């Protein structure tokens, strides 16, 4: 139970970085 | 890509000298001359008058940016 | 947003010239041409 | 005992999405801009 | 002012903020410490607090919490000043390190009290730099007696070193009032006369302790003739050491070369000395526009200018 | 109080040892506030430490620990804090105490990781010591009963040992080995140790009084690892535990691939009437004509609104819409009314219209094995391609003798279409099992350089080799495609080259990277393919990051579009996190990438019917184009495929949109289209069938995968769009009995017989249902299903499983 939403945190923060990076960088692609 | 081009363009040149080096062409004073003449070319930054100025300049570059 | 309540408790702007001194002059002047 | 180790753990990962979420709210609204 | 009940109360809230672990309390337990504080301070106890309080900073370390962070150092701090352990606070300050992220008010405190700090450690360069700082960041609205703690400390490191402080200061209005004294200390050493000097202690001595300054009075009691050997390089360049020692009325003309000496160990002033034939060079200042340190300035700026720009588009709101 | 340490510290540097034990006492006590002048004066304390001589060790690493705890450092506070021995308290559970122990697990989980990767170098020290406190933190855990988090724990730091001593002395094994499953199944990810730790809990599985051999089969499913199932099995013959070998031959069946089988069943082949019958049914024959069976005595279908739907069709594109539709509807059901009623309207098709047809024919008679070869007695060069295609389709995944019928015939093809419908259905009826000759068969069609005939070719080549990564066949593909000047037989190539390497998950790199950077934009898009195909429902961020990079920044928009699709293949098995991505990307400026954040969000949840991605996919339908609209109907038919009004209160609204937009006049060609296939897609299969990408058993399957993908790509060829003929999965659940028949037994369900009632052909109510053998349950209609009070027929396995169960039966 813990260690399962934990873990579940784990996944969707790395998953949110890369989120940012998706945005960040189609951001830029918007522009060009 | 500037650097890249002058990087190789010096290795075409070093290869070559390599090869005169080695014997493996005859030796073109003409070639010579003028490479020699590149070298005396070349400038002195520690003379301590350009580097004052590019320091000065330098500061003018920083203020306004 | 703040106050530290911690911590309790002529119009011009004038260095400290005051330096109490005589008149600027009169007296300078004339005791230096008495002297020269 | 240990509750308590991995409590603090969810406490300064949760911080940390909070933050990046937010973050990425703000760049979201700049990506449908 | 009912500090019995209060005092019990503000207890029972601690107990409730300790056993609630909640990030967004933070704030809320932040000021409840402040609150605390204050009241077993007017209690004039203390103690029971530097215990708990360091427990509590011990505790919002380990949880990366800022603003907390930073009152509680601020609150510890003044405990430590309150009952003078100023060389135990030194090697607090100097082994705990400072948040950025603090508010105005929090880093106006931590500031004053590390230029009290340093100030009775004899660092009075960063005495100047960081007590302007602080009350450069304090509130210019309100907080008047904060404003006259900072400007009275201010004021005293600066005329150590030398530099006879603005009258812009005196001039204040809500500032006067509270500065009589300092104005008539200034006045006394820019005329360079001990007796007035000693006499206007005589008159304002109680209120001077109050604030706590009799150390940094003796301090004085030397650098006058400090300022003196100041001005005097300021305005020479081979000045003979005999003639600024009738100047500055020191007997005895190698008095005058020793005084000169220590006050080139100092860094007052920048001159080399000749013993030869017995004279002063002032330091060549040279063009530092030609050299990098410019550059420097310009660099640490140039950071500055695009952190604040990054941080407010970080900051930027945008609804659903 | 004290005020200040000096006099303590200064006296500790007297060599005499009781002042200085006692200076170290004090020391310990007062170390809360003085931690700053102790840092000062470390030195000293670092000094009597050290010199082992004086027997205050432990001590002197714990004070000295406490005060690198007080500065901060955390590190050599640690390692004092491992110095002091065992007098360090653990049960105080004071602040201190609970710190360190965080950085004392957190630290060897670390190197624990690290170890655990490197092969045998390094074995970093793991002070021994260290290892002391991980596992006396264990014991304490222990005694408080957090099983679940000892159980985590050891898992984190690799500790399988730990693990399975946790797990064995548990309160509940049965409930712990189910929660053990699920997070390996989930949260792990690190395919070793992922392995290793099935391996245990297959070990603790078969160390019990009646081993779950379900749950073994499962994980060794999940192992690979075709011997040990075959062993199992077999030993479970010896034990003649009938019923218990039917139930894993049919999670076997339905989970694992078919290598797995077969190899499984040559060891077998290695009574004997027993062993046919596990034969046959891993081969999985009869397993099929159940389903068929099912939906022939379940084939509600409302041809009605068909009728509607060819009033409304003028044009030969919605007259193929239609006929895709209807075969749609029907699925594998014997039952043909266009086909035999609306002659003449099939007659006013041709030319690529009669091989969609024939296609057609043979998805409504999908699976009917018995009368193949003379089925298709019934039914030009279109339509004999048409033929050899829906043979093809009859035996999708099933190769009997017909793989070999089909190589002979399209050897003994004359013609490009004839050529290009037996590469079709040969390629589907060897799909994934790589077969030398018929890879022969289709290198040469392959070479006679030819549109039509390629990119049947290619399809056929990765279907043929899929998963199955032969660098020999991927050189070739390659190279024909980057030789080849035929952009069709260059799509068919992108297709066959992200199929054959559907498993690897991780092995794809070298490939993949290639192809990314590769100069043609359908080679990008076959790269976007095999990386789908690679990391088939992995949730791979680093998938997922390239996949989103180059949908974003590549310059052909077909590519994006692509791109986008393969990240819906890739999540699917988070439904919930594909919307915010999807979305994002849906309200797009490139209308391609918006139709591929469609028909993402159709693929993240086909068979789900989620409520957000119903709720992003309305606004886009009804959009300022076409394809879009299109690719936004579809999606929204795929999620609500099998789905009724109070599971999901906007089937009705989608529903009519479909039928408003079919009966319009300003809406494009291509959108008829789109609302076609979609109202095909919803009434699919006498509305029984559903479609998931994973197994019951949350086990991905391939063949489903491989039919979505080809499927979504039939922008470039429309007779693909029957490979969804694959994905139909049978939502249904029998009751088998030894006897290999249906025994007449019911089912019940505890809910509302109208909230998962059949939709309405176009007592206030109980909370109880009851049904048949032949039973349609539905996902979410499957947990509460339950078998009655007491019957003949027990369900030897848990109903709420679902899928085929084994029913042991009773006296008689």
């Amino acid at each position: 139970d813990l260690y399962s939403r934990y873990k579940k945190l784990q996944q969707e923060l790395e998953f949110l970085e890369v989120q940012e990076e998706y945005i960040k960088d189609e951001q830029k692609n918007l522009k060009k | 890509h500037g650097l890249k081009g002058l990087n190789s363009k010096l290795l075409d040149i070093r290869s070559y000298l390599e090869k005169v080096a080695t014997g493996k062409l005859p030796i073109n004073h003409q070639i010579i001359y003028q490479l020699q003449d590149v070298f005396n070319l070349l400038p002195d930054v520690s003379l301590q008058e350009f580097v004052k100025a590019f320091y000065l300049k330098t500061n003018d570059q920083m203020v306004v940016v | 947003d703040d106050e530290f309540e911690e911590f309790p408790a002529h119009v011009w702007e004038d260095n400290w010239d005051d330096d109490n001194v005589e008149d600027d002059f009169s007296n300078q002047l004339r005791a230096e041409l008495e002297k020269h | 005992g240990l509750r308590q180790y991995y409590l603090s753990k969810i406490e300064e990962l949760q911080l940390i999405v909070n933050d990046k979420s937010q973050n990425l709210r703000r760049l979201q609204a700049q990506r449908n801009e | 002012k009912r500090y019995k009940e209060a005092q019990k109360i503000s207890d029972d809230l601690m107990q409730k903020i300790s056993t609630q672990n909640r990030r967004a309390l933070d704030l809320v337990a932040a000021k409840c410490y402040y609150y605390h504080a204050r009241v077993y301070e007017f209690l004039d106890k203390l103690d029971v607090v530097r215990s708990f309080l360091h427990a509590r900073l011990r505790t919002a370390t380990l949880r990366h919490d800022a603003d907390g962070q930073a009152t509680l150092l601020n609150l510890l701090l003044r405990n430590y000043l309150h009952y003078s352990l100023y060389d135990q606070a030194e090697k607090l300050v100097s082994k705990s390190v400072f948040p950025e992220q603090a508010n105005n008010n929090e880093w106006a405190r931590y500031l004053y009290y590390t230029g009290r700090i340093k100030a009775i450690q004899l660092e009075y360069s960063e005495a100047r730099r960081t007590m302007t700082n602080a009350l450069r960041k304090a509130p210019q609205h309100t907080a008047v007696g904060f404003k006259q703690t900072v400007h009275k400390l201010l004021i005293v490191v600066e005329l150590l070193l030398g530099e006879i402080p603005d009258r812009l200061q005196f001039r204040q209005p809500s500032l006067k009032r509270s500065l009589m004294p300092y104005f008539l200390l200034t006045q006394a050493v820019r005329t360079g006369n001990l007796a007035k000097f000693n006499q206007v202690l005589d008159q304002f001595g109680e209120k001077f302790q109050a604030d706590g300054t009799y150390t940094l009075i003796i301090r004085l009691r030397h650098n006058v003739i400090k300022t003196g050997v100041r001005m005097i390089s300021l305005s020479y360049s081979r000045i003979s050491l005999a003639d600024i020692a009738q100047k500055l009325q020191l007997d005895s003309p190698e008095d005058a070369e020793f005084i000169v000496a220590k006050a080139i160990r100092d860094g007052v002033i920048e001159a080399s000395i000749n013993h030869e034939k017995g004279y002063v060079q002032s330091k060549e200042m040279i063009d530092i526009y030609s050299t990098r340190e410019p550059q420097l300035a310009f660099h640490q700026r140039i950071s500055f200018c695009l952190d604040i720009h990054n941080m407010s588009v970080k900051a930027m709101r945008f609804p659903p | 109080m004290i005020t200040s340490a000096a006099g303590i510290i200064s006296l500790l540097d007297e060599d005499e040892p009781q002042l200085k034990e006692f200076a170290l006492h004090k020391l310990n006590a007062v170390v809360n506030d003085f931690w700053a002048e102790i840092s000062e004066s470390v030195d000293k304390i670092e000094v009597l430490y050290e010199d082992e001589g004086f027997r205050s060790r432990q001590f002197a690493a714990l004070v000295a620990s406490k005060v690198f705890y007080h500065l901060g450092a955390f590190e050599e506070s640690l390692n004092y804090a491992l110095g002091a021995g065992d007098l360090f308290n653990v049960n105080d559970n004071s602040e201190y105490v609970e710190t360190i122990i965080a950085k004392c697990i957190d630290h060897y989980t670390k190197q624990c990781v690290e170890n655990a990767d490197l092969p045998e170098g390094e074995k970093k020290p793991i002070d021994q010591r260290l290892e002391g406190i991980v596992n006396k933190m264990f014991q304490r855990c222990l005694d408080d009963h957090k099983y679940k988090q000892a159980i985590g724990i050891a898992l984190e730091t690799r500790r399988l040992d730990v693990f399975e001593k946790t797990i064995l002395e548990s309160n509940d094994v049965p409930g712990m080995l189910a929660y053990s499953l699920k997070l390996c199944m989930s949260l792990m990810q690190n395919k070793q140790f992922r392995n290793k730790v099935l391996r245990v809990l297959v070990k603790i599985y078969m160390n019990l009084e009646k081993p779950d051999f379900i749950n073994v089969c499962q994980c060794l499913i999940f192992l690979d690892d075709p011997q040990a199932v075959s062993d199992i099995l077999e030993k479970l013959v010896k034990e003649d535990n009938l019923l218990m070998a039917y139930q894993i031959c049919f999670d076997l069946y339905e989970s694992a691939s078919q290598q797995f089988l077969s190899s499984v069943i040559q060891n077998l082949r290695t009574p004997k009437d027993q062993t046919l019958k596990m034969i046959k049914i891993l081969s999985g024959e009869m397993a099929i004509e159940l389903h068929l069976q099912f939906l022939i005595r379940n084939n509600n279908t409302d041809l009605m609104i068909l009728k509607n739907t060819k009033d409304a069709v003028r044009n030969s594109v919605c007259h193929t819409a239609t006929v895709i539709a209807n075969s749609f509807m029907h699925c594998g059901t014997t039952s043909d009314q266009f086909l035999r009623d609306n002659l003449e309207w099939l007659a006013r098709a041709t030319n690529w219209a009669k091989f969609t047809a024939t296609a057609s024919l043979g998805v409504i008679h999908k699976g009917h094995e018995k009368e193949a070869l003379q089925l298709m007695a019934t039914y030009s060069a279109y339509q004999e391609g048409g033929g050899l295609y829906a043979l093809g389709l009859i035996h999708a995944n099933h190769g009997g003798d017909i793989i070999d019928y089909l190589l002979n015939q399209l050897k003994n093809a004359s013609n490009d279409i004839v050529r290009h419908g037996g590469s079709l259905g040969l390629g589907l009826a060897a799909m994934g099992t790589a077969r030398q000759d018929v890879y022969d068969l289709l290198k040469t069609n392959l070479y006679q350089d030819d549109a039509v005939t390629g990119e049947a070719a290619g399809l056929a080549l990765g279907l043929v080799m899929l998963g199955s990564k032969n660098a020999q066949a991927i050189e070739d593909m390659v190279g024909y495609a980057q030789e080849t000047q035929h952009e069709k037989i260059l799509r068919g190539l992108a297709v066959g080259i992200a199929l054959v390497m559907y498993g690897r998950m991780e092995e794809a790199d070298a490939l993949i990277e290639s192809l990314c950077r590769d100069k043609d934009p359908i080679l990008r898009r076959s790269g976007m393919y095999t990386v789908a195909m690679a990391y088939c429902g992995s949730g791979n961020n680093k998938a997922i990051r390239r996949l989103l990079h180059v949908a974003v920044s590549d310059v052909n928009d077909d590519v994006r579009r692509a791109a986008v699709e393969s990240l819906g293949f890739i999540l699917f098995r988070t439904p919930e996190q594909c919307p915010s991505v999807v979305s994002l990307l849906s309200e797009s400026y490139n209308p391609h990438v918006r139709y591929g954040a469609a028909m993402a969000l159709g693929i993240c949840c086909a068979g789900t019917g989620n409520k957000e991605a119903i709720n992003l996919l309305e606004p886009m339908t009804n959009d300022p184009v076409n394809y879009v609209r299109q690719g936004a109907l579809i999606a929204s038919a795929l999620i609500m495929i099998q789905q009724t009004e109070i599971t999901c209160p906007k089937v009705n609204q989608f529903r009519q949109l479909y039928s408003k937009v079919i009966n319009d006049k300003h809406d494009d060609v291509m959108a008829k289209f789109g609302a076609i296939l979609a109202q095909g897609i919803l009434d699919a299969g006498g509305h029984n069938v559903t479609i998931s990408l994973q197994s019951r058993t949350g086990h991905t399957h391939m063949p489903s995968v491989v039919g979505v993908l080809v499927f979504t790509q039939f922008w470039f060829w429309f007779p693909l769009s029957h490979f969804l003929s694959l994905a139909y999965t049978p939502t249904c659940v029998i009751g088998l009995n030894k006897d290999l028949k249906m025994p007449k037994v019911q089912y019940k369900s505890n809910c509302k017989p109208s909230t998962f009632a059949y939709p309405a052909p176009l007592e206030p109510e109980p909370n109880f249902q009851l049904l048949d053998n032949p039973a349609r349950v539905m996902p979410a209609q499957l947990k509460v299903l339950t078998m009655p009070e007491t019957c003949r027929y027990q369900p030897f396995k848990p109903l709420s499983i679902g899928g085929i169960i084994i029913l042991k039966d009773t006296s008689e």
